[PDB]
């Protein structure tokens, strides 16, 4: 879908492991999607296995992390997500897209155009998207402010 | 060992999390048995001071509010009735017993018994006072507690004010419980379950008539929630449907697996060296799919969920299946684009290829699905008749025992249908396929063949369906209305051809406690229903019949939703709670609760004029008028009637802030009255009198508009107040302007305050009404349906 | 789709600053109208082209 009247963002979202919206919200909207499911389910070892993942999510909200200097030891509030998981890749997919979802509707109070494709892929993600007429500079310009 | 720390002020993001429950875990009710009378008046010794305005040696009770509280503003006042209101709702009882609460007066002569703590109380300080006459402690001595044994009934001594007396009456003479027999156990279960000779009953106890038990309230939907809430309705329907999946049984002993499709393979003649669409016909003929369909298509058709497809076309089974499915579940069960899909594909390759013809030329949206266009088209009795019927399965909806219910056709249940879908197949096996070659033929009729070859079978697992789904059925409260849902259910055809071809003569029927259970939860989700509905319609046309027209009706309806314990309150819209809202209005109250507001009408104004902290208004009379005469006050400048002069409302000056009238009016000098609750200060002078201060308050008015720093002076006057003499010796009776309008208190009278307050004596209150009876089913082969027929039986 | 029970009218205050802003921009340009309408004239009744 490139063409003279569509333009494309693309983003690095590398460093976006300590921000703020990796912690509580990110893990809480886990656990509230859980919640939800347990009430949709009738058996046991389901429930006992998502009341697991969820206490997970509980303990990783906060997480202190050993890292030497020297001889003795720091240990610091790092209520946030990285890599070493099994979850890591998916939700930081399932995050970023929800992320861009929610900034992309925000463009809309100023311009009109028809979003085409999301793509997330760890380290990097791109939307395109389409417009009611032709591309310009200041068009550019100001949607990337 | 040596360690280090830092730290990090994280924010706290907090949702509102809509805290939710499921039906089973929906906790029935907890019964109020009552505490203490309830009261809001009590006595109290005042002074008194006779004419002329000095003192006696003498005092007299009087009635005084309990606690106080009344606001400032006609508005907050009518907020305090409402909150009163709720107290009570909050404080009415369901059933209680006087003996529980009574005790023992120390002055009877017969050694008698009274109904509660403060009536008591009363009776001994009024006893022991110095100056009561002997004929209130004769009373007192009388008065004790008679009991009839053979009618179970109690008679006790109360003394309470007539207020009092009206609300508590109230909860004696409609207390909601009801006499308990082992008939009315019976009858609580339904009548199908009774009339199935497929359970058998009994129980090992007695009750007596002193048993009791509370009636739910299975109402019916005032609200039409399918009528236009459509996201209510999709959480309610997923809500049951879970609920109903719990209640299906699971299959019993299932043909082996790897027999039957060893069987499978001889039968279909594969080979090594082809692909073979054959082939696919062995995909996911798993068991726990079985169960999985039997399942879904149960607990849809209770819950009234609608219920999508999915299948590969590369699968010519799951089309050969689908026809079996089609048939006996109806086709506004389903949604529409996927079943049109199926019957597009079932044409397209089992019967215009057969009978010679066109593929087909089919629109998207076309308004008729394909089986009704094929109906016509084709030339042949057997397969034309079969469409017939499956274009025209619906469900019939019956009023039952107050339940609505989807029933079927009577022809399904009794599997006849599965006659007419096989002789369709087997005119099918004879066609030729004139365009199409022989192998395609060939995979066909042999598909086709493996159903033909369980005649039997699916005639016993049409029934048994029919069966269980009326028997699940037959434990709701709630009516079950077809109406589709936002949202479906998956349902794959390869757990129909699973169903369908590991199944045989081993019959699953739904245990009497599944079914206990069921109804029990069903009905409690309904009377909650009920009751918060009750509940709200009370509380809003409370508050239209106040005109509490600040209020605003969000958070009543926030909390009907959170109380029923399935909804995402946190995320339902506010234009969807005030629908709500308008439909709620326009609903009937229960009597309890528009009795017990009826009184509260008639009797606010009542409690109000009471209170000594606040006056209903007060007068201005630029005119020296009289004091007035009083026995626990003394000259006291007191207003009552209020007529002659005009009178100003202030909660409508508040409202509209227009100080033009009461300014020009106030400059001027002209009488007038200021209506509107009021505090005030007690001036127990007399120089504060001649040099007349209670006009000095009003200047202010002027200056500063804001009539709420506003108190009127309440000139009391007795031989308590160190300048009595002037009124003692110089013979003036007292004079004074800008009267206060008020009331007095009312006295006390120990003689017709008593009342006798009459009960039972000594029953017992039963909840889980089903704990009482044990159940059992026939052995399951020797089972038998509607018709008066073995059903399974078929080999 | 987002609005409900609240109104929300004009303060007093921006009413009179909205009132005298209107005011102040109608006043000023009727007089520089008259300013400029009377140096023409003069410009033109004293010959000067």
């Amino acid at each position: 879908f490139l063409s003279n009247n569509s333009m494309v963002l693309y983003t690095d979202v590398s460093q976006w492991d300590s921000s703020q919206h990796n912690t509580q919200p990110f893990r809480k909207g886990i656990i509230m999607g859980l919640d939800m499911l347990a009430n949709m389910t009738n058996d046991a070892r389901v429930i006992q296995t998502l009341n697991l993942y969820k206490q997970t999510q509980i303990n990783l909200m906060d997480s202190y992390v050993q890292i030497p200097d020297g001889n003795v030891i720091k240990k610091i509030q790092y209520g946030a997500v990285a890599s070493g998981e099994k979850q890591t890749k998916a939700a930081n997919s399932i995050a970023n897209l929800a992320l861009i979802k929610t900034v992309l509707s925000r463009i809309s109070n100023k311009y009109s155009f028809a979003t085409k494709i999301i793509r997330v892929d760890g380290d990097d993600n791109y939307a395109v998207l389409q417009f009611n007429t032709e591309v310009t500079k200041q068009m550019v310009q100001d949607v990337s402010n | 060992v040596q360690y280090e720390i830092l730290q990090k002020t994280i924010p706290t993001f907090e949702p509102k999390e809509s805290i939710l429950k499921k039906l089973e875990d929906i906790k029935p009710e907890q019964v109020k048995k009552q505490t203490k009378l309830f009261r809001i008046f009590e006595p109290r010794q005042l002074p008194v001071y006779r004419a002329n305005g000095e003192k006696e040696l003498r005092n007299r009770w009087y009635w005084k509010l309990k606690r106080d509280t009344l606001p400032d503003g006609d508005y907050d006042v009518r907020e305090y009735f409402l909150n009163l209101y709720d107290q009570v709702l909050t404080e009415m009882p369901d059933y209680l017993l006087l003996k529980d609460m009574a005790v023992e007066n120390k002055n009877s002569r017969d050694a008698g018994k009274v109904v509660d703590s403060e009536t008591a109380a009363i009776c001994d300080a009024i006893f022991q006072d110095e100056e009561t006459e002997g004929v209130v402690r004769r009373f007192i001595a009388e008065m004790r507690q008679r009991v009839q044994a053979d009618r179970n009934v109690v008679n006790y001594p109360s003394i309470l004010h007539p207020i009092d007396h009206a609300f508590n009456e109230y909860f004696l003479q409609h207390q909601l419980v009801e006499p308990l027999n082992n008939d009315i156990i019976f009858n609580y279960i339904p009548e199908r379950i009774r009339n199935d000779v497929n359970y058998i009953l009994n129980m090992d106890r007695n009750l007596p008539s002193t048993a009791r038990y509370i009636r739910p309230n299975l109402l019916q939907d005032r609200l039409n929630l399918h009528d236009n809430f459509e996201s209510l309705w999709d959480t309610i329907t997923t809500s049951n449907y879970i609920l109903a999946r719990s209640v299906v049984p699971d299959l019993k002993e299932l043909v082996s697996t790897e027999a039957q499709i060893q069987k499978m393979s001889q039968d279909l003649q594969l080979e090594a060296l082809t692909i073979q669409s054959e082939t696919q016909f062995l995909t996911g003929i798993n068991s726990q799919a079985a169960n999985d369909c039997f399942k879904t298509l149960i607990a849809a058709m209770l819950s009234q969920r609608t219920m999508s497809l999915d299948f590969v076309t590369t699968n010519y089974m799951s089309l050969i299946s689908g026809m079996w499915l089609l048939t006996v579940v109806p086709n506004d069960m389903f949604i529409r684009e996927s079943l049109v899909a199926c019957q597009l594909a079932i044409i397209n390759t089992i019967i215009y290829p057969a009978f010679g013809m066109q593929r087909m030329h089919y629109r998207n949206g076309d308004p008729q699905t394909p089986f009704q266009i094929a109906e016509q088209q084709i030339q042949n009795f057997q397969v034309a008749n079969w469409l017939h019927f499956v274009n025209n399965n619906q469900f019939r909806q019956v009023v039952i025992d107050g339940v609505l219910n989807q029933v079927l056709n009577d022809n399904i249940r009794n599997g006849h249908v599965v006659n007419q879908l096989m002789e369709a197949l087997m005119q099918l096996s004879r066609q030729q396929f004139p365009t199409m070659p022989v192998d395609y033929k060939r995979s066909i009729q042999r598909g086709i063949l493996l159903l033909s070859n369980r005649l039997g079978q699916l005639v016993d697992l049409t029934r048994l369906l029919a069966y269980n789904y009326e028997t699940l059925m037959a434990c709701i409260t709630m009516n079950m209305q077809h109406v589709q849902t936002l949202t479906t259910e998956k349902l794959q055809l390869t757990s129909v051809t699973s169903l369908c071809m590991l199944i045989g003569n081993a019959t699953v029927i739904p245990s009497p406690q599944t079914l206990f259970h069921y109804y029990n939860v069903n009905v409690n989700f309904h009377s909650n229903y009920n009751e918060r509905i009750n509940d709200a319609v009370a509380i809003i046309t409370a508050a239209n019949r106040l005109n509490l027209y600040q209020k605003k009706m969000k958070s009543i309806v926030e909390d009907f939703l959170k109380r029923l314990q399935i909804f995402d309150i946190s995320r339902v819209p506010d234009d969807q709670m005030y629908r709500l809202r308008d439909r709620l209005r326009l609903l009937p109250v229960e009597i309890r609760r528009l009795d017990i507001f009826n009184l509260i009408l008639m009797n606010m104004e009542q409690i109000e004029r009471a209170s000594d902290k606040i006056a209903q208004g007060v007068i201005i009379a630029y005119r020296d008028m009289q004091l007035e005469r009083d026995e626990m006050y003394g000259y006291v400048n007191i207003a009552r009637n209020l007529d002659g002069f005009q009178q100003i409302n202030l909660e409508e000056l508040m409202r509209t802030g227009d100080y033009a009238q009461i300014t020009n009016m106030l400059l001027n000098n002209q009488p007038v009255a200021l209506v509107g609750a009021l505090p005030f200060i007690t001036d127990s002078s007399v120089i504060s009198l001649v040099a007349k201060l209670d006009a000095t308050v009003f200047a202010q008015i002027v200056k500063l508009r804001k009539v709420d720093t506003l108190k009127p002076i309440l000139y009391k006057i007795n031989s308590d107040s160190n300048d009595f003499y002037l009124v003692a010796n110089y013979d003036w009776v007292p004079t004074s302007t800008t009267k206060v309008y008020k009331q007095i208190p009312q006295q006390f009278d120990f003689r017709a305050s008593m009342h006798m307050l009459t009960s039972n004596l000594t029953f017992t209150v039963y909840s889980d009404l089903l704990a009482f009876v044990s159940a059992d089913t026939v052995e399951p082969i020797n089972a038998v349906a509607f018709d008066n027929m073995r059903i399974m039986n078929e080999l």
